[PDB]
Order: structure tokens, then sequence, then C-alpha cells
RNA sequence: AAACUUUCAACAACGGAUCUCUUGGUUCUCGCAUCGAUGAAGAACGCAGCGAAAUGCGAUACGUAAUGUGAAUUGCAGAAUUCCGUGAAUCAUCGAAUCUUUGAACGCACAUUGCGCCCCUUGGUAUUCCAGGGGGCAUGCCUGUUUGAGCGUCAUUU
RNA sequence: CUAGCGAAACCACAGCCAAGGGAACGGGCUUGGCAGAAUCAGCGGGGAAAGAAGACCCUGUUGAGCUUGACUCUAGUUUGA
RNA sequence: GAUGGGGUCUUAUGGCUGGAAGAGGCCAGCACCUUUGCUGGCUCCGGUGCGCUUGUGACGGCCCGUGAAAAUCCACAGGAAGGAAUAGUUUUCAUGCCAGGUCGUACUGAUAACCGCAGCAGGUCUCCAAGGUGAACAGCCUCUAGUUGAUAGAAUAAUGU
RNA sequence: AGGUCGGGUCGAACGGCCUCUAGUGCAGAUCUUGGUGGUAGUAGCAAAUAUUCAAAUGAGAACUUUGAAGACUGAAGUGGGGAAAGGUUCCACGUCAACAGCAGUUGGACGUGGGUUAGUCGAUCCUAAGAGAUGGGGAAGCUCCGUUUCAAAGGCCUGAUUUUAUGCAGGCCACCAUCGAAAGGGAAUCCGGUUAAGAUUCCGGAACCUGGAUAUGGAUUCUUCACGGUAACGUAACUGAA
RNA sequence: UAUUGGCGAGAGACCGAUAGCGAACAAGUACAGUGAUGGAAAGAUGAAAAGAACUUUGAAAAGAGAGUGAAAAAGUACGU
RNA sequence: UUGACCUCAAAUCAGGUAGGAGUACCCGCUGAACUUAAGCAUAUCAAUAAGCGGAGGAAAAGAAACCAACCGGGAUUGCCU
């Protein structure tokens, strides 16, 4: 909603702050196993239960 | 009726986020949280639900401060240098 | 590099709040940088160094709250021992050594002799 | 503009752009970014050029 | 079988009284001194109308014999009793039409 | 007769079986006793030059101090004196600190980053108003202190 | 019908009939009739077509809902000490 | 204690003025890589109504239905106390000074932003509502605004809807 | 039952025999997990009246953009705003491997950034149905009842004092936690302009409310706390505690 | 004397990635459900990235060569 | 009038303590049913699971109001029987 409480608004920023992909240079690491983000959310697809 | 178009009619929460467990498990009218059981003192907790046990147990988080426990029983709660 | 503690030990407490307060702003001063270049790797001594200054301001003011608190009962929670909450609610050595002067009495008359036995 | 700590308000703003530039500030308006974080924009008095001390801070 | 409606009736969960638009209880001034002593005398201010009620309530006003104020009680109002009119409520009082005798 | 259908072989596909691995599990045995109102376990939110997560940490925020080892870290950039030294390191150790908002959670609340009160101090021509900073204000019970209440009750009065 | 995209049910193996016998109604067995690649659109005779370990009936020393002068108790209430 | 004559008041509302034409709107002319402007005018006076929507007023009808509470603010009764003369007393009159924190604020609100496993013909609360026909926010057509989205092409058999 | 050799592939361990031991041999269990077929390039992608032409971009256009034309929703709209809910989908730049059951140069997609500004709008305050501590009383107990009750349940103004702090001087007061509405109640803001995306919030102008300080003018007074009007009442003010 | 928890160790005629704890991996994670709860899948290039410079076709992805490597019958869709 | 005593209060009084977590084992309370009896009700499952309260490194128990019947033994606990 537009009006909404603060906790709401900061679980949505880090969320906002999560959605991103890898940064590549982490695959360069020696014994890297991370090749992508597991953990991505959109919102068309999955709803955060808040 | 009672599926796809009631379905439609859910936009009302009954629970929201509970300040002890960040769950969305309290209850807004019963002021109770149906995880943790806040606002009571004791953790909900039952002996049927150990796999819930196992998820919110000691050792599920950081550990902030009995991490160390050990290392200071270990070197007999020593002080000074 | 950054500061040392064994040398910001040697000052006084006047020195040591011009030196986190101009370390605060040369902070600001890279904070203010870092959005115009790419990388800037100075800004971490910085932030360690204040942390430094910190903690050795902190460690001046607990050490002469100490020597206030010294050679007398009832010292601050903080500064008292830690150790556990049922170590610190344990009997003392004393309280658990007192014994009644009838059992001393016994100890003194009736102690566990040494005694070997072939002859 | 400024990025503000979550803790600190107009008062608190206000009193510390006062101290580290030495600038009268007329009004401070805040908000919270959906970042999370908080911004700041704080209109200075029409004697002093917020142009003329950016620059000065470091930035333009 | 299941618990019958009677039976679930005492739970008073949905079968409480709907309060909401009642004027109070409609009860008779406390038998403190006057009223075994003598009489005192009150005014009908207003004949209402209760929600759930259907005999009419009278708000008679007196006077507090011990503080500087006035009490208003809640009459249930008796045929012929009109506003204005004197309440005389005592063991000394006048036999009418609305003492309280 | 081709095409098509079926069977077999080679090569290529599909898919992930088999084989060989293994910083994991499971079971047995031995030793030890160590959470918390001096604020635990747990939770939320944040913190890195470039990080989403895990791991670590708390505005001193992948950490500070102390001690030891003794020249790294590493994907890149950067820094060099940090290199015959009170001294590198995402090292080990850890006895000093910091430890946001919470939480038994403790000023009152809480689907609110809501609403107060007291002390000290600073500024606004201010005991009262506003604001900043620091420090506090829960309940039950124990020992003691002080102030009391009760023709419960004694003595002494005039 | 074409360009593009593109499932599912179902599937022992499969798929021409007559009679016989047969678990007494065969696509396969026996005896006959016959029988020529590959197919397209329809169609509803058959595949005892598909959909569900028949819901009717019976058995189980399997239940459950309900009823009562079934058996055994019981909350409550009543009477005495 | 009517009608009547003269007055008093509530200011919903409306009128004039200020706000305020300097704004905004409609035009004309001069211009120029250009920031692009600059300069002129005009923005006036009315009328109507069982009209639509909405607000309000005075009434009337209905009830064995008579149709919230508190915070909050003001007034009155009272007369405590304080009060002037070389001086005061008043800040419900006017002007003047300072400050007003915390959180939200974007966007959709649905034949694509919510819920239905989905970019599902379903469901999901409410405000504004032009002209004509017509009793009518019916049906049909149009203006402002908004779309022109839903795999398409070619033929025109049966059986379908 | 199985065993052995040859050939090919492969790259790191493995076998014969005498014994021991077992989680030891699969075709079935509408078996479990995973994978793959025929059906089959088949059913089908047919509701919501409808699209067409040119140019541009681009490797590529039935579907993108612009223009033109034709239409529709038809103000109980396919419009303009909001509540719940969602949470960045908003806007810009780049972009088409996957998604948009055709396509795609486009997108609510992908990648990278930007964006939400309030004394006056709301929350905050009040209380409603109701929830719910405390004093107490139940209950082995988790906890239950009850919300003003079998309570010693507190705070309000003036000051006085000017070792002075705030006690003592006094005086008044008896409700008796708290939570509960973004649609109830409620102090106060409008116009014009402005951004890619914000606005009753920003800029300009013009106001208003609350709280606090306060000085000047005005008013009133020697009849101390105003006058006028028959009156309804009027005014710039024109003490007023419990 | 007990001890399926904790801390620290040592072991096994145990299992060897559909097994063994649900979890050998960013596992009580992703995800589902209003909620209590439910709850996965997923290991292996090569000794060393030496992870294919460069030419050519293609709009591009890629292909064909070339090349690295003991081996591309090891090409980040990677042991067999 | 003054000073005690008793009882009961109030203090952000001085100094303390309790809560909660974990719970494999330990001390208690509470407490089933599936099941078996080839049915089923006592019984059994079981003085168990779940629920609640309370501890430690162990806990509990423990130095006889004991066992015995013998020429008597001699706290408690655990093993073999
Ligand atoms: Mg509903
Ligand atoms: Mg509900
Ligand atoms: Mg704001
Ligand atoms: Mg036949
Ligand atoms: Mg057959
Ligand atoms: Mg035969
Ligand atoms: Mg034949
Ligand atoms: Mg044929
Ligand atoms: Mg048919
Ligand atoms: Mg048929
Ligand atoms: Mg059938
Ligand atoms: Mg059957
Ligand atoms: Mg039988
Ligand atoms: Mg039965
Ligand atoms: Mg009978
Ligand atoms: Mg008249
Ligand atoms: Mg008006
Ligand atoms: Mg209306
Ligand atoms: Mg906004
Ligand atoms: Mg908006
Ligand atoms: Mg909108
Ligand atoms: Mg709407
Ligand atoms: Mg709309
Ligand atoms: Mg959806
Ligand atoms: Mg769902
Ligand atoms: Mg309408
Ligand atoms: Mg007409
Ligand atoms: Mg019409
Ligand atoms: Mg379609
Ligand atoms: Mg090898
Ligand atoms: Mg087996
Ligand atoms: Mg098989
Ligand atoms: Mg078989
Ligand atoms: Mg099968
Ligand atoms: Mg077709
Ligand atoms: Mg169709
Ligand atoms: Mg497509
Ligand atoms: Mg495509
Ligand atoms: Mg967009
Ligand atoms: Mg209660
Ligand atoms: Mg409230
Ligand atoms: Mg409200
Ligand atoms: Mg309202
Ligand atoms: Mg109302
Ligand atoms: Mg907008
Ligand atoms: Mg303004
Ligand atoms: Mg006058
Ligand atoms: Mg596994
Ligand atoms: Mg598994
Ligand atoms: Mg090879
Ligand atoms: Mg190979
Ligand atoms: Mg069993
Ligand atoms: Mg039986
Ligand atoms: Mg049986
Ligand atoms: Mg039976
Ligand atoms: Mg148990
Ligand atoms: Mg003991
Ligand atoms: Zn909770």
């Amino acid at each position: 909603a537009a009006q909404k409480s603060f906790r709401i608004k900061q679980k949505m920023a880090k969320a906002k702050k999560q959605n991103r992909p890898l940064p590549q240079w982490i695959r360069l690491r020696t014994n890297n196993t991370i090749r992508y983000n597991a953990k991505r959310r959109n919102w068309r697809r999955t709803k955060m239960n808040i | 009726g009672k599926g796809t178009p009631s379905f439609g009619k859910r936009h009302n929460k009954s629970h929201t986020l509970c300040n002890r467990c960040g769950r969305r498990s309290f209850h807004v009218q019963k002021k109770t949280c149906s995880s943790c059981g806040y606002p009571a003192a004791k953790t909900r907790s039952y002996n049927w639900g150990a796999k819930a046990k196992r998820r919110h147990t000691t050792g599920t988080g950081r550990m902030r401060y009995l991490k160390h426990v050990s290392r200071r029983f270990k070197n007999g709660f020593q002080t000074g240098s | 590099a950054g500061v040392k503690a064994y040398e910001l030990r040697t000052k006084s407490k006047e020195q040591l709040a011009s030196q986190l307060v101009d370390l605060k702003k040369e902070l600001a001063e890279l904070k203010v940088q870092k959005l115009s270049r790419p990388s800037l790797p100075k800004i971490k001594t910085v932030r360690k160094s204040i942390a430094c200054v910190l903690t050795v301001i902190n460690e001046q003011q607990r050490e002469a709250v100490r020597q206030l608190y010294k050679g007398k009962k009832y010292q601050p929670k903080d500064l008292r021992a830690k150790k556990t909450r049922a170590l610190r609610r344990a009997l003392t050595k004393f309280e658990a050594s007192q014994v009644t002067e009838k059992q001393r009495k016994k100890q003194i008359a009736f102690p566990q002799r040494k005694y070997a036995i072939k002859a | 503009v400024f990025q503000v700590s979550m803790k600190a308000n107009k008062y608190q703003i206000k009193k510390a752009v006062k101290e580290l530039y030495e600038v009268d500030v007329l009004k401070v308006n805040t908000l919270v970014r959906p970042n999370g974080t908080k911004k700041a924009y704080v209109r200075l008095t029409a004697d002093y050029d917020a142009l003329d001390i950016a620059n000065r801070i470091g930035y333009i | 079988g299941r618990v019958i409606r009677n039976q679930r009736k005492g739970a008073g969960s949905i079968f409480t009284s709907h309060t909401r638009l009642r004027q109070g209880a409609a009860k008779l001034r406390t038998l403190d001194y006057a009223e075994r002593h003598g009489y005192i005398r009150g005014i009908v201010k207003q004949i209402v109308h209760d929600s759930g009620r259907g005999a009419p309530l009278a708000k008679v006003v007196f006077r507090d014999p011990y503080k500087y104020r006035l009490r208003e009680e809640i009459f249930i109002a008796n045929e012929g009793v009109h506003t204005g009119q004197f309440i005389y409520a005592g063991k000394k009082a006048s036999l009418n039409v609305g003492n309280v005798l």
C-alpha cells in the first residue's frame, strides 16, 4: 500500500538491495562454486509474504 | 463459487510479522504469534514439533555470546593480559 | 599504515580528541572522493585508526574509574568480573571453607592419619 | 542534498550543517529513500551560495 | 449430537444484549438519609425513549445534600408524569403519582 | 524398385547409469562441565575499494585493543615500507573493549521506528517552553534505612 | 489447407472377418473366407474404448453418524450423614 | 397577543473590494545555429430552467425501530485574589518575535502490476460523469480522454456453435 | 546360473584361490526416483465488431515508432483518481539468450542507474463493538476470571523561602492502567509554475493554526475592573480563582 | 550409575551422492501454505586455465580452420 | 504532651535475588489411545507417548522406625544372580 509502515518499507528496501545478479569477479576466485544468484526474487513469480 | 471467485476476496491479512522471530505469524486480532508465542514469556515449543525445535534451537543463529564461553572455560575464565 | 596504539597511549585525552576529530574530517573528505573515483582503499586505514583511538580512550577512562573504585566493595557491574552467572552466585572460598567449631575440634583431634602397612 | 543517518532529525541535521560548514540553513526537508537510507534537502539562506560551498567541500 | 441452541445461549458470544443505545440502568435513588428520615425533591428534566424497552424513561435531577452538585437519576416514567414536575422521594413524601414513598 | 516399417552394427545425439573417487554422514568408545537481568538463546536491520548469499561483525560494524608467529593477501585494483621489525597476514591466540533495534526484555506502548516523566548540562533574551547531549524510571521477593498509618497497644504527663 | 508454436488422455503386444470350441460373446487358437505400399477428410459399429481398487449386494469377529426400555458408566442435579 | 408598522440576530450562502492580473488563457508582430526569446493587444456584458449532480434550509411522513461514545473547545453562575492618581491596571483588541519533531508520500488498482499454480472471459471497496434521441446515469450515435490490444494468411466441404 | 579371450573406448585402481560376513541377485507390486517414447508436427492457439497504407529504424517488420485513414469504449467509459493488496512493476539508458503459449528491433522481460521533499494531507490524539494488565481470587500447572472490582491505588495549582532547594506554609481534587478506526470524532493552505520520473510536500506569491516569549500602540481607571440601545442586542478592547 | 544434548578427541568387517543425517554443495536453503507446519533438488574439466590468441563465413549466436593440452573421444551444456 | 512496642504500609531508598533458553540423561506432577486379548467392557499397551513444573555435571537415594528368623547380617547406588 501507499500508506505503509516503516517495517514493511525496510524489508522492501532490503529486498531491493538483494535483487541483483552476481558480481562477476566472484567466479574468478579460486575454489569458487557459485555460478549465479540462486536466491533471486522477482515480483511477478514469487511474493515476499510480508 | 467456493473456489476461484472466492479466492478473489482475500486481501485482509490475518497474520503480520512477529517481533521475536520475524516470521509473519503474529495474529492481529489474537495479538499472539502462532510460532513463538509472543507476547508470552516462554517460547512456543513442543516435543511433537521436533523439527520445529530443530529449526529454532540454539545454534541456528549467531550465538553472539555463547560461542566464546567454551574458550573462556578452557582458559579458566582468566583476567588481565 | 595508520596510527599505533603504543604511541597513542602516551598522549593525553585532549590530544586524542583532536586526533579523532581530524581523522573524522579526513574520513568525510575521503567519502566525498569515493563517489568521484572508482576505488578508494585508503578509507579503511582511517576507519580502523578511528576505531583504535576510540579503544584507547575507552581503556584510559576505564582504568581511571578502576583506580577511583580501587580498594572498596561495590565497584560497577561492567568493571567487576563477568565469569558466569552461576559462578558469580556460587559460594566464596571462605563461605565454602566455613566449618563449625565442633567439626574443627574433631578434625584437629582425629585427622585422617598417614599410614602404610608392611611392618 | 546530503545522505543522512537514519537516526537524525531536522534539528540535528541543521545544527550539524551549521557546525561542519558554518552555513546558516533556511530549511530542511528529509525523506527515506527506497534503498533504506535518508536523504536531506537543505535549503540555505540567500546570503550563502550552495554552488560556492559545494566545490569547497570538493564536489560539483 | 451437537450442543443445541438454548445450550449455546449461555456462552454469551452473539447472544448478549445490544446495549449501545441505552441511557443507563433505570434505578431508584439510593436510600441515603433523606429518603428514610424525611423527603427530598427532584425535577423531571426530560422524558426520553429507551432502546429495547417499551416503557419511557424519566431523567430526574436531585441536589446532592453533601456536595454542591446535581445528581441525575433515571426513573422509569409512570403514566402521568410530565416535564418540569417536582418528584418527592422519601418517608415523609406525599402520596402523589411519581413519588417514591 | 524406391519411400516407409522392423532388426543389427559404426559414428553422432538424448540422458545421466556404471566404474573409480570423497573436507560428508552414521555408529561405538574416551575425556570434560561451561548460557542468562554484568542482559542469554533467537530475531530484524545494517557493515567490505569493487558482495547478492554463506561466514564474520555491530555506527570502533568481514571488525578494534593485547599476546604469539614472523612477510604476506590475492579475482582485480591499491598500499609499499609493513620487510635485520613494537612488524605483513581473510594468520593463530584471546585475558581488554565496542556491541545498532530488539528479545526473559525492564518508563508505558507497539499492525505505531508511537507517547511520556525525572536528574545534570548546552543553546535559543528561559525553574515553567522548544531543541541537542549524557544518565535514568519494570514486577515479585529478601535484609536493612528513612518516612509514616492504626483507641492494636503500654508508660509518662499536665 | 498453409507459416509459426505445439500438448494431453491412453498404450501387454497389436489391430480384416464367419463359424467352432473355449472362463458358456476371440484381434490372436482351430477350420475356412481371404489378403498388395503409403495415405487424407469424416464417422461414431467395435476395440466387452477411456475416466474411479463398484457408491448397489454380500463377507469382515473393520469403522463411523444417529436412536433407544440394549450393556457398562458418567458430567450435572437431587436426598441423607 | 395574530395580521400590520418598525427593528434585532445566525452569515450556510451569495455580491463588491483586496488577494489579482503582475497570474493563467487566446491572438498578432518582430525575430534566430542558438540559452532562444522580445514587443504588443484582448481576456467584456448578459439570459433562461419541474434541467443533471451536489450541498444546505424550513417542513412533513414512518417506527412495540426514535436512529454512538469519548477526547476536545467555549460560554455562563459564582466572587477568591489582585488591584489606580503622578499613577497604574489590562495582552479573549491591533501590530510585532521565535519554533513546529517522527513515519508514509513513486506506481498499478486490474480482460497484464491484487487473489485465483499464469500476462486466467472469474473475483475484488469507492469518488467525478458532456451532447442528442428518449420517462430515463436504459438501448443506439457522437465530443473530451483512452485504446485499435486478443497468432495470422488463403479458400468457403460435411458436421458443428 | 555364469566364466574366459580378442577388438574398440577409457584413464587408476583391481583380481584368482582357502575361509569369514551380509543392507547380496528383480520383469512385475495402479512399486519409488529419474529419464524417454508412440499418440503427434496431431488436438489445437476461433468470446470481448477491425483493421489498412506509406515512411523511418533495423540483419530481419502482420505485430516497434511517426504520419494518414478507418473504427471502438461512449461519462453505470476500454477515461481521470484512490482504499486493501503488491513492492519498484514508476522513469531513463543499453539490450533480446530465456519469458510475452505466432513473432518481436518492442515490453510490467534482462542489465545498469535515477526517483517518493509536508507545522497545515494522513498516521500520531479520542473513544466505539471489543481486547487486556494491575489489586485480588481460582488452578498441579501451562495459565483462568475479572477491568473498578472485599486496594492504604494519586496529581493540581498558588505560592512561600529567597542557608535553598524545593521541603515545609497551605488549599483543591477523587477519575481510577493501556490498546482498539489511514471510512467514525479531529487545530491549521490555497493559487500559478516546475521534473524523464515528485508535489495541497519543491519554487514564487498569498494565508492560517498551535505552543512559547514578549514590547509598543490602543482600550479602561480618581465613580477603580467599558459604554450605548425601551428591547431583541451592539462594539476593537472593555479583570475573574476554586 | 545414567547420558540419541553441548564441548573436545580417537576409532569402524558401517554408507559411498536415488546410499549415508532432510542436508558431502550459499540446507532447515530455495519454495508452498493465512497459519500451525511442510520442505527439496543440486558433488567430479584438466597436473596446471594452459578456458581456444589469430584468419575466414555470418547481423549475431556460432561454424570452419588455427592453436593450448598427454588427451578437446577433457571446451566452463566439461571424468568415465 | 512526649517516648516506646506490635502489626501493616510506602519510597527511581542501600544492597541483592527470580524469570528465559537448553532439556540426551535426572526429580516430580498430569496423562491417553492405537494395540493385544483372534470380538470386548476389567486387564493389556502403560504407572508409557503427548502436556506442565524443577535441577546438575551428574541428578536422585543414602547412614535403618532396614533385612531377617540365621552361629544372624548391617547407609545408599549399580552389575551378575
Ligand atoms: Mg472479505
Ligand atoms: Mg480475522
Ligand atoms: Mg516526510
Ligand atoms: Mg469373430
Ligand atoms: Mg481383444
Ligand atoms: Mg495351436
Ligand atoms: Mg488361419
Ligand atoms: Mg494394406
Ligand atoms: Mg466423432
Ligand atoms: Mg466405437
Ligand atoms: Mg468403461
Ligand atoms: Mg473393489
Ligand atoms: Mg467369521
Ligand atoms: Mg462402532
Ligand atoms: Mg437400559
Ligand atoms: Mg407579529
Ligand atoms: Mg463562508
Ligand atoms: Mg450520490
Ligand atoms: Mg507524493
Ligand atoms: Mg502519488
Ligand atoms: Mg495513481
Ligand atoms: Mg478503482
Ligand atoms: Mg481506472
Ligand atoms: Mg498473480
Ligand atoms: Mg498462492
Ligand atoms: Mg454517478
Ligand atoms: Mg427530452
Ligand atoms: Mg443513456
Ligand atoms: Mg486469443
Ligand atoms: Mg586421473
Ligand atoms: Mg535387500
Ligand atoms: Mg525394472
Ligand atoms: Mg515375478
Ligand atoms: Mg508402473
Ligand atoms: Mg491443427
Ligand atoms: Mg476453440
Ligand atoms: Mg512466443
Ligand atoms: Mg522468439
Ligand atoms: Mg515502464
Ligand atoms: Mg484476562
Ligand atoms: Mg489509541
Ligand atoms: Mg482517524
Ligand atoms: Mg477520519
Ligand atoms: Mg458519528
Ligand atoms: Mg505523478
Ligand atoms: Mg512555499
Ligand atoms: Mg469602549
Ligand atoms: Mg541424499
Ligand atoms: Mg535427501
Ligand atoms: Mg583420454
Ligand atoms: Mg575424457
Ligand atoms: Mg504399536
Ligand atoms: Mg481385541
Ligand atoms: Mg485381530
Ligand atoms: Mg474392534
Ligand atoms: Mg514426556
Ligand atoms: Mg545430591
Ligand atoms: Zn513470533
